[PDB]
C-alpha cells in the first residue's frame, strides 16, 4: 500500500492533495474493496471499503479524506506454555486450565450435519491452541473490549475539523494501520495508529516471537494512548508517506527517531525500494500540481536495476559463454524502467529473484548494507560480481524456460485479463522500486502471467473547492455472477485512464445509469 | 475564509447508480443511506458478503463443510460470535439503528431480488446488526492483528 499527502505550500494552487493506494489481493473474499458515495442532510463520504462493512475505510468528501496502509502493529502474544500436571507451569506453580464444553456442527457431503465436539481451553494469556508440532500456544489479543471500530471510523470521516477528526481517532477503537489525513483547510497527518500493549522490556522480535508463558512478568493488562504512538502534523517537509515501511521516514526531513519511542513498537529494518521511492518522489517535487501528482504514482523505476547492474554488467561481460555476455547487453540497453515494451525486465526479475530471494528483499547480496543515515540511497552495489554472474548464468535459463527466450516484451507475459478483457501490463513488484505495485503471478504454460496483489483502489484527491478527484478499481465495482461491471475498468487500468470521481449532485444526475428508489422504515 | 460549496439536502430516498456500477446512495438521514448501502452492496457482493457473514456467526463448518472447519474452529476458539453479540450490545443506539440499517438493507435486497442470491447462501439469511459486528471484528482482530497462521504456526506464500 501506498499512501501520500501534501501540504498546500507544496503545490502550485495553495490545495492539499491526498493518494489512496491499498494494496491487498485480487482473489480474496474479505480483501475485496468497493466504491460507494453516501448523502445525507448532515454528512457525505466517498470512497472504497472491504465489502461487508458499513463504513467507508479508504474516505474523502469535500471536506477532508484519509487513507490506510499496512503496519503490522503487533497487537497480540503468541505465549509458549509449559504443560504439567494437566495445568501449565505459571510462576513456580502447576495452574489449571479454564475449560468449556462447546460443540459445532459440520454439514457432511449428503447434506446432513454431525455434531462436532470442541473443548475450548484457555490459561491466564488467553485460549489455548495445540501447533502440530505439540506447542501449546495461548494467544492474548489487545483490545477486546473495544467495541466501537465501526463508530470511530465514521466519525473519524465525517470529522467537521481535525480536532474532530483527532478526538475520533484517540479513542483507541481501531486496532491497526498507518493512517493518513488531508483536509481543504490545508492539514496533513500521519499517525502509527493501532491498539498496543504496554511492556517493561523486550523489543518487537521478541514480542513476535513465542514469549514464554510461565510467568506474570510477560503478562501485559495495558495498552498505549495515541499520543505514546508515532505521528506527524503538518512538518517543515510539507508532505506524508507511507509505503508499508517502518514509520521513521514519514517525512523528509524527519520530525522523530526510532528512540523516541518503546522499541516494540515497529521494527528498525532496511526500507524497502518501492518505501525509498516514495520519500523521493514527494521530496524531490515542489509547486505539485494534480495532474503531476498522479503522473508520479505511476512510478515503475526498477531501483534495483539502478543498485545491481553498474557492477553486474562489466563482470558479466567477462564471462566467456556468449548467452551471458548477450544478456548483460541487453540488460546495459535498458532505460530501467518496467514498461509493457521491455525486453529486459522479465529477465532481470529473474535475476533479482535469485540475488535477493523469491520476494526480493533479501540484503546479504548487496556490497553496502542499508544504513538508516543514506535511508533512500542504499543498499548500494553488488558484494560478490563473480557469484552474481553465476547467478545471471541461472537466471538466463528460468527466464527461458518460463517465458521461451531471454527478451520477450515485459506486457506480452504480463497482462491483465478479467472475464473475457485481455490487456498489456507494466509496472511490477514493489520491492524491485516500483511504486504502482503489480504482484505478478508465476506464468502459465505460455509464460502468461496476471496479477495476484496490487493497485485496487487508486484515487488521488485535490481539496480544492469544489474537490477534484480521480480514481480507479483494477477488478470493478462488482463480483457477481454476470455482473458488466468486474472487467470494465481494468483495461482503463492499462492506459492509466483514471476516471473523475463524480460527488457534485449535478455531476451524479448527468451520469446516473440506474435509479433504485428505495424506502426504509424500522 | 471561503466555506466549502453547500451540502446537498436530499429530499429523498434512492440510489443514483452510474455507468460503472458505483452507487450514489442519498438517504433523508442517517439509517436510510446505509439501509441504502447495505441494498448496494448486497446487489454488487451479496453472494461473498452472506458467506463472510456466515463465518463470522462461527457457522461455516455448518452451512458449507469441511473447507470452512478450521476458521470455524478459530472463530469460536476466541469466542468471536460472542463477543460480536456484546459489541453489539454495547453500541450507542444511535449507530446501533445505523449497524440495522445495513443489515435491513442487506436483508431486503435478497427478498426483493431472490435471484440474485446464489443457493447456498440463502440459509445465511436474515442478518443482523451483530453480523455486521461479527464481520468487522474478524477482519480487524482475527485476520489483521492476530492471524490464525501466527498462532497455528503457518501463513500464506509470497
Amino acid at each position: 500500500s501506498n499512501s501520500w499527502a501534501v501540504a498546500p505550500g507544496k503545490t502550485a494552487n495553495g490545495n492539499a492533495l491526498l493518494l489512496q493506494n491499498p494494496h491487498l489481493s485480487w482473489t480474496t473474499d474479505y480483501f475485496t474493496y468497493y466504491e460507494a458515495h453516501l448523502v445525507t442532510p448532515d454528512f457525505e463520504i466517498y470512497g472504497a471499503t472491504q465489502i461487508g462493512l458499513p463504513v467507508i475505510r479508504f474516505a474523502f468528501n469535500q471536506r477532508m479524506g484519509i487513507t490506510n496502509t499496512v503496519n503490522g502493529m503487533v497487537g497480540a502474544t503468541n505465549y509458549r506454555l509449559t504443560l504439567q500436571d494437566g495445568g501449565y507451569l505459571y510462576d513456580g506453580q502447576v495452574r489449571p486450565f479454564e475449560r468449556r464444553q462447546a460443540s459445532y456442527r459440520l454439514r457432511q457431503a449428503d447434506g446432513t450435519t454431525v455434531d462436532k465436539p470442541l473443548e475450548i481451553r484457555s490459561s491466564v494469556h488467553g485460549p489455548v491452541f495445540e501447533r502440530a508440532d505439540g506447542t501449546a500456544v495461548a494467544v492474548r489479543v489487545a483490545g477486546l473490549d473495544r467495541p466501537g471500530m465501526l463508530e470511530q471510523y465514521f466519525d473519524m470521516i465525517t470529522a467537521d475539523s481535525f480536532d474532530d477528526y483527532e478526538a475520533a481517532l484517540a479513542r483507541m477503537q481501531v486496532p491497526t494501520f498507518n493512517i493518513v489525513y488531508a483536509d481543504r483547510e490545508g492539514t496533513i497527518n500521519y499517525s502509527f495508529n493501532g491498539v498496543a500493549p504496554k511492556r517493561a522490556e523486550g523489543d518487537i522480535a521478541f514480542w513476535q516471537g513465542l514469549v514464554p508463558g510461565d510467568s506474570s512478568r510477560y503478562l501485559w493488562t495495558e495498552t498505549h494512548p495515541l499520543d505514546d504512538l508515532p505521528r506527524v502534523t503538518n512538518p517543515p517537509g510539507g508532505f506524508v508517506q507511507n509505503s508499508n515501511d517502518p514509520p521513521w521516514t514519514p517525512t523528509w526531513p524527519v520530525t522523530y527517531t526510532p528512540k523516541d519511542f518503546p522499541s516494540y513498537l515497529a521494527p528498525q529494518t532496511p526500507h524497502s525500494l518501492r518505501a525509498q521511492q516514495s520519500v523521493r518522489l514527494m521530496s524531490e517535487n515542489d509547486d505539485l500540481t494534480l495532474e503531476r501528482f498522479m503522473a508520479l504514482q505511476l512510478s515503475h523505476r526498477a531501483v534495483m536495476a539502478d543498485r545491481t547492474l553498474p557492477d553486474l554488467i562489466p563482470a558479466a561481460l567477462i564471462d566467456p559463454d556468449p548467452e551471458v555476455q548477450a544478456a548483460a547487453r541487453l540488460l546495459a540497453a535498458w532505460d530501467r524502467e518496467f514498461t509493457s515494451d521491455s525486453r529486459a525486465a522479465l529477465l532481470f526479475e529473474e535475476w533479482a529473484r535469485l540475488f535477493a530471494g523469491q520476494n526480493f528483499a533479501g540484503q546479504a547480496g548487496f556490497a553496502t548494507p542499508w544504513s538508516l543515515d543514506k535511508p533512500v540511497s542504499t543498499p548500494y552495489g553488488v558484494r560478490d560480481p563473480k557469484a552474481a554472474v553465476d547467478q545471471l548464468r541461472t537466471a538466463i535459463a528460468n527466464t527461458k524456460r518460463k517465458y521461451g527466450a531471454i527478451d520477450r516484451p515485459f506486457g506480452d507475459a504480463s497482462r491483465m485479463i478479467l472475464n473475457d478483457v485481455n490487456v498489456p501490463g507494466a509496472a511490477g513488484y514493489g520491492n524491485l522500486g516500483s511504486f504502482r505495485v503489480f504482484t505478478w503471478s508465476d506464468p502459465d504454460e505460455n509464460g502468461v502471467r496476471t496479477p495476484v496483489h496490487g493497485e485496487t483502489w487508486v484515487a488521488m484527491i485535490e481539496f480544492s473547492t469544489p474537490v477534484r478527484a480521480y480514481g480507479l478499481m483494477s477488478y470493478g465495482n462488482s463480483r457477481q455472477p454476470g455482473t458488466t461491471h468486474y472487467s470494465d475498468q481494468i483495461e482503463r487500468v492499462s492506459r492509466a485512464d483514471f476516471r473523475e470521481l463524480l460527488l457534485r449532485r449535478e455531476q451524479v444526475e448527468a451520469a446516473v445509469q440506474e435509479r433504485t428508489p428505495f424506502n426504509f422504515k424500522p | 475564509p471561503q466555506a466549502p460549496i453547500a451540502a446537498y439536502k436530499p429530499r429523498s430516498n434512492e440510489i443514483l447508480w452510474d455507468g460503472y456500477g458505483v452507487p450514489h446512495i442519498y438517504g433523508v438521514d442517517a439509517p436510510s443511506a446505509f439501509y441504502g448501502y447495505g441494498w448496494a452492496q448486497a446487489r454488487s457482493h451479496g453472494d461473498n458478503i452472506l458467506r463472510l457473514y456466515g463465518e463470522a456467526r462461527g457457522k461455516g463448518a455448518e452451512y458449507w463443510g469441511p473447507d470452512y472447519e478450521q476458521t470455524t474452529v478459530w472463530l469460536l476458539t476466541n469466542g468471536v460470535p460472542e463477543r460480536a453479540q456484546q459489541w453489539y450490545a454495547q453500541q450507542s443506539p444511535d449507530f446501533r439503528a445505523n449497524l440495522d440499517a445495513f443489515a435491513a438493507g442487506i436483508n431486503a435486497y435478497a427478498q426483493q431480488n431472490p435471484d440474485d442470491i446464489s443457493p447456498d447462501v440463502r440459509q445465511v439469511l436474515p442478518v443482523s446488526g451483530a453480523d455486521v459486528v461479527a464481520h468487522a471484528h474478524r477482519l480487524m482482530n482475527f485476520l489483521y492483528v492476530a492471524s490464525p497462521g501466527r498462532t497455528l504456526g503457518e501463513g500464506d506464500p509470497p
